[PDB]
């Protein structure tokens, strides 16, 4: 059920 | 052709006046093979000729070839020479003026090449040695530029005229910029260090031109060669011929001057390498490659210069301009294209394994070897067909008479090809004349 | 604006800032995207451009991306906004951006998602919530014929309003004409008409995660959306539909492009889902099973674009399909679907979630454009080399191995100038040699050899000479399967010969060796989907980065090379690299077919036979 | 006598059937590949062997593609 | 026969990229 | 990339240097440090790569010793 929803948007963030 | 093919090519006293400079007594030592430089330094004290044989035995059998290799290349210089020993026999000598001048180059004494700049005490306007070495690649760039034609590179009109005697540029037009011979392209992909030396050895070969002493431009040159980097010389002190020849190497950047009257002047590192030509300087930090091509035929440049984007669109159609990168597209077109232009496959190769970015260079190969295969291919294609101007002979009845006939045209040399089962042949427009003259007495004569 | 050289002068309009290394992205005005893959910032910026961007060309080191109308929609409907994008786009952008891409990107993403179309009581609704543009939208003569029309041929009346069956992709069409594209959303947790079905994925299913991830990307915020999913074949594509209906659970239709397909689609789901085998039926005309109670129906486009009468009960079960209003419709080999007959079923079926799934998407007849809409944007597209790197997929050695004409060939092959070509160079003597000492150095290697060959006689008689199986259009699919099982359980027979068949009439054992002869001509989706199709995952070698290995024998100086260039092009765009072998190692000493000329003449003599 | 002294071509036995094609064919039109000399070789007047390479140049040309 | 097999690989030996790399003069095999 | 040191050890005895002062021979200790000086000079000679490490042994310790002439 992982399917639900999911995005990398927070893994691309300045560093 | 390296310094020493140079050296070897000029007269005899030539070789004796540039010996009399023990800078470049020291550069011709240092140019030697190790087994001349050890029977030099045998050599160095022996007031006595020294039997053939003698010194034949020295060596070891094996390495009998590579001693006589060193002892034509030692007399072609003529650092020694043979004399009559009493008794018919053939002695071995140093040259007396080239053993002294060694001596006090290296035993010491004498006096010194030219006097130390603290006559004039520090320099007012002192550069920094990146400051000099960074002068220098900006006034070879500008040179480069002038070859390309942009207007930005005003350069002096005399190097124009260098550039039009060295073949570099053709002058069809007067007024207009010369355009650049097929010669002159392959130049343009020379490594720096190449580009400079093959320049100087036009310059060298064109030295009487300008009424220029050879010898002492080859003296100073070695002398510069022996320099130190970052520390300056002092000007004065040399003929006015040397003066305007300094003057040009200013004008290269191979030597900085802030103004023409400095009484200073600082060699860079391309003059110091410039008598090795291009070998030599194994340890030359070039700066980083910034081409990246991909195995889809891509090529990324992260340049701004226009220089080098000349360079790549001398082999591959342009795409795209950004600021700091330019993205092109090598093709079987442009290739064929440059190929045409005179450029050589291996060239174009060479280039890009140069200015190879570090990234590729962390594959084992330094550019995917199908792109480089498929380079070498397009050459190939350019020159599939080979022609061949010449004469047939095909009238012939008597396979004698063909074997002689071709037997004494190969002693001719005229031969082009040769078929005796069909007994037919080829001969140039040159040999023809002779073999047929011969032909024609041959047939009178039976 | 142009340079002398050619290249584009895009510096001006270019605000370059001073963090070059730190970013790893290039974005040129004319939409085209550049990164580097060397960039420590590689991952995160290959999410965002797979996300908002189509790729185009991925090797080694630096990436080609365009920005599309579909692929924005796409963005958008993934649920980001504009701000996002263009914040992400300049953090990584090495330059600054463009105000004309800026300009373009708000004007694509401002309308999308804007008007919806809903499958309900087996009838297609238009709505939205602006109904000033539905309003205006009515003045289009195009949209005037599609919309449903009364018993008396009046119109029809967020109110929505039905629209003609037959008119559904001239609406779709039309309504990109009409710059407002349509929503295809499912209610995936709100369906109420077609109840879920026993069916889970079973324990032995794993995720992979770029399968995981290109399903969750389909399932934007839990409901599914229709598109296209690109993955190569054995990747778990078919496992991955299966799991993408499994995670449906409604009424599901599977069509495939042959029977062979819509077994090993039914294998699939079998291996995989709980769904009880009562439940499976196969529309076919050799299997025929009851319609009613059938929870995932798998057929093939012919059974379904048959415009001539079908059989009876054909014509029932097509009857009980039209009735039946499913939850979820796949459809594999999308690149076969841009044809009309096919296009046809679409209008033909009314489902709600559509997914395709195939290994390409370059049809040569650029039929694809209309296919964005046909079905959808497309969802998602493994990086090959990536999927190499992990072991997914085997790291393939590709090679091109030219061979030379015979000078009586060649000759023939000048002096004729129409179509009548092929057959010369396709069997030129020393191509011949060249494909039998291959075969005997990969059969002393014990390697998995399949030869393919389009052309009907060069395929006879090579591999009658070579004395091999072949495979081609009479294909007695028992025998077929014979020899299928032959190559996969015999040590004595690994040379399989295969026509044209091999690309999707049936089923491709795992191989090693792919020698292939001829090909279509110009075909760089087809014969790249065969080598696709071909080689597989195989264990034993998997840290060396060659373990299986294709050849594509091409005559010098024929046309064929022209092709060849031309098709390994679209395998280029994956990074692929085909080195040039002029001549094989070791063909001297090894004995082979054609030695003399004497022979190579009667070979001649046969091939001008035929014409 | 009747020697003839023109331009010879040396080439790949591809080349080679490919002249003797545009000899006997006269797809340059007149025939000016007089004779040939040897199995590899090929004896012409240099007033046509341009075009003639002309022709080569395009027959390497469509055996390849256009980027 | 010995000298058609001759004949046919001196003539395969004149192929055309062949013959380049020879006179100027990775895989299993 | 030939890089040869030629590492010289002087034996630096002062008694028999003494010893051979007072014999009044042709050689003395001025001698033997000239010619190692040239010896060394000409090493450098060579090549560039070369370099030259000279250490004279003397009984108190052992000491690193390293105009129209080179400059090095």
């Amino acid at each position: 059920r992982w399917e639900g929803g999911y995005e990398r948007t927070w893994e691309i963030l300045k560093e | 052709r390296n310094l020493q093919e140079f050296l070897g090519g000029l007269s005899p006293g030539v070789l004796d006046r540039l010996y009399g400079h023990p800078a470049t007594c020291l550069a011709v030592f240092r140019e030697l093979p190790s087994l001349a430089k050890n029977w030099v330094m045998r050599m160095l004290f022996l007031e006595q000729p020294l039997p053939q044989a003698a010194v034949a035995l020295w060596v070891k059998k094996e390495f009998s070839k590579a001693q006589e290799e060193s002892t034509g290349l030692l007399s072609g210089l003529r650092i020694w020479h043979t004399q009559l020993l009493p008794g018919g026999l053939q002695g071995l000598i140093l040259n007396p003026i080239f053993r002294q001048n060694l001596r006090i180059a290296l035993l010491g004494g004498g006096k010194a090449w030219s006097d130390d700049t603290s006559q004039l005490g520090p320099d007012k306007h002192a550069r920094d040695v990146p400051s000099l070495d960074k002068y220098a690649e900006e006034r070879w760039e500008v040179v480069l530029h002038f070859m390309v034609g942009s207007p930005s590179a005003a350069v002096s009109q005399d190097l124009a005229q260098l550039l039009s005697q060295a073949g570099l540029m053709k002058s069809t037009e007067p007024g207009e910029p010369p355009c650049i011979t097929s010669a002159g392209f392959q130049f343009l992909l020379l490594d720096t260090p190449a580009q400079l030396w093959y320049f100087m050895l036009q310059y060298l070969q064109t030295a009487q031109s300008r009424g220029m002493d050879l010898v002492e431009i080859l003296s100073f040159l070695f002398q510069l060669s022996f320099s130190t980097l970052g520390k300056d010389y002092s000007v004065e002190g040399m003929s006015d011929s040397l003066l305007n020849f300094l003057q040009h190497l200013r004008e290269f950047g191979l030597v900085f001057q802030r103004k023409r009257k400095s009484r200073r002047y600082y060699p860079t590192r391309l003059a110091i390498n410039l008598s090795s030509g291009v070998s030599g300087a194994g340890g030359t930090v070039h700066q980083p490659g910034f081409i990246v091509v991909e195995t889809n035929y891509r090529l990324y440049a992260y340049t701004e210069s226009e220089l080098q984007i000349a360079l790549i669109a001398l082999f591959s159609e342009m795409l795209y301009r950004f600021p700091n990168m330019v993205v092109a597209q090598v093709t079987r077109e442009s290739v064929q294209q440059a190929i045409a232009s005179g450029i050589t496959a291996q060239q174009i190769i060479h280039f890009l394994r140069t200015r190879a970015h570090p990234v590729m260079l962390k594959q084992t190969p330094v550019l995917p070897p199908t792109i480089t295969d498929q380079i070498r291919l397009w050459e190939l294609e350019r020159d599939r067909l080979r022609f061949t101007e010449g004469v047939l002979y095909n009238q012939f009845l008597s396979q004698v008479d063909f074997e002689l006939l071709l037997a004494h045209a190969r002693e001719l040399g005229v031969l082009v090809f040769e078929n005796s089962a069909k007994r037919l042949m080829v001969v140039t427009p040159a040999g023809h004349s002779d073999v047929k003259r011969f032909w024609k007495r041959q047939k009178h004569s039976s | 604006k142009v340079d002398e050289y050619g290249a584009k002068d895009y510096r001006l309009q270019m605000p370059l800032k001073d963090d070059h290394t730190s970013r790893p992205l290039w974005v040129a005005p004319d939409g085209h995207i550049f990164l580097e893959a060397f960039s420590p910032v590689y991952k995160y910026a290959q999410d965002f451009l797979v996300a908002i961007a189509e790729p185009v060309c991925r090797p080694t080191h630096v990436h080609e991306y365009k920005l599309t109308a579909y692929s924005l929609y796409a963005a958008v409907s993934v649920g980001l906004q504009t701000s996002d994008i263009t914040e992400y786009l300049r953090k990584l952008s090495k330059t600054g951006v463009p105000d004309g891409i800026m300009q373009f990107i708000k004007l694509c993403t401002v309308s999308y998602g804007k008007v919806k179309l809903v499958l309900k009581h087996n009838r297609y609704f238009v709505e939205s919530c602006h109904p000033d543009v539905i309003q205006h939208l009515l003045q289009d003569p195009v949209i005037r014929e599609c919309r449903l029309r009364n018993s008396e041929g009046e119109a029809t009346e967020t109110v929505s309003f039905e629209v003609k069956q037959e008119m559904i992709e001239e609406l779709q069409k039309r309504c990109i004409h009409l710059e407002y594209p349509l929503l295809a959303e499912y209610d995936f947790r709100n369906d109420s008409v077609n109840p879920d079905i026993n069916i889970d994925l079973k324990p032995t299913a794993v995720l992979r995660p770029y399968q995981e991830k290109s399903l969750r990307k389909m399932f934007g915020n839990g409901r599914a959306r229709s598109g296209v999913i690109v993955l190569p074949c054995g990747a778990g594509k078919s496992l991955v539909g299966v799991t993408a209906a499994c995670t449906v659970r409604k009424r599901c239709l599977v069509l495939g492009n042959s029977a062979v397909s819509v077994e090993q689609w039914k294998a699939q789901f079998k291996m995989w889902s709980t769904i009880d085998d009562s439940q499976i039926c196969r529309f076919t005309s050799d299997a025929k099973d009851k319609p009613i109670g059938c929870s995932v129906a798998i057929s093939t486009y012919s059974m379904l674009g048959h415009t001539t009468k079908r059989s009876w009960e054909a014509e029932r079960v097509m009857e009980w399909l039209k009735t039946q209003e499913w939850g979820l419709m796949i459809l594999d080999e999308v690149h076969t679907i841009p044809a009309k007959m096919f296009r046809r079923v679409l209008t033909i079926v009314q489902a709600h979630c559509k997914l395709g799934l195939t290994a390409t998407l370059v049809r040569e007849d650029d039929k694809i454009v209309d296919l964005n809409f046909l079905i959808g944007p497309k969802l998602y597209e493994a990086n090959w080399m990536e999927l190499q790197n992990n072991g997914y997929i085997a790291k393939v050695q590709c090679a091109e191995v030219w061979c030379p004409m015979s000078p009586e060939f060649y000759r023939e092959y000048v002096a004729i100038k129409t179509k009548k070509r092929i057959l010369l160079y396709t069997m030129n003597p020393n191509k011949f040699r060249a494909c039998q000492f291959l075969i005997k150095f990969h059969e002393r290697r014990n390697d998995k050899i399949i030869v393919f060959a389009d052309n009907v006689f060069a395929l006879k008689e090579y591999a009658i000479r070579l004395n091999k199986p072949y495979i081609y259009g009479p294909t007695s699919q028992g025998e077929r399967m014979q020899i299928l099982q032959n190559f996969k359980h015999n040590p004595k027979i690994n040379t399989i010969f295969i026509s044209k068949v091999g690309d999707t009439s049936f089923d491709l054992p795992e191989a090693n060796v792919l020698i292939q002869i001829s090909s279509h001509g110009g075909s760089r989706r087809q014969e790249a989907q065969r080598l696709g199709r071909v080689l597989r995952a195989k264990k034993g070698m998997v840290a060396e980065e060659y373990n299986a290995f294709f050849y594509s024998l091409v005559s010098q100086d024929t046309q064929e090379m022209a092709y060849s260039t031309k098709r390994q092009r679209f395998l280029v765009d994956q990074g692929y690299s085909f080195k040039v072998i002029t001549k094989l190692a070791g063909m001297e000493e090894e004995d082979l077919a054609f030695s003399t000329k004497e022979e190579q003449q009667q070979l001649l003599q046969k091939v001008l036979a035929a014409t | 006598v009747n020697v003839l002294k023109g331009v010879l071509i040396e080439c790949d036995p591809a080349m080679k059937q490919f002249l003797l094609y545009l000899d006997e064919s006269n797809a340059l039109g007149k025939k000016f590949i007089i004779q040939d000399i040897d199995d590899t070789h090929v004896f012409v007047i240099a007033e046509l062997v341009n075009v003639l390479q002309e022709r080569v140049g395009e027959l390497m040309d469509q055996n390849a593609f256009s980027l | 026969g010995t000298s058609s097999q001759a004949e046919a690989a001196r003539i395969l030996a004149a192929s055309w990229p062949q013959n380049r790399e020879d006179e100027e003069k990775l895989f299993p095999f | 990339d030939e890089l040869n040191l030629l590492v010289i050890v002087v034996d630096a005895n002062p008694i028999w240097w003494g010893k051979q002062a007072l014999k009044e021979s042709q050689f003395t200790l001025s001698k033997c440090i000239d010619a190692v000086m040239v010896l060394g000079n000409s090493h450098l000679f060579m090549n560039r790569s070369n370099k030259l490490a000279v250490i004279a042994s003397h009984i108190q310790e052992s000491r690193f010793l390293y105009d129209g002439k080179y400059e090095l």
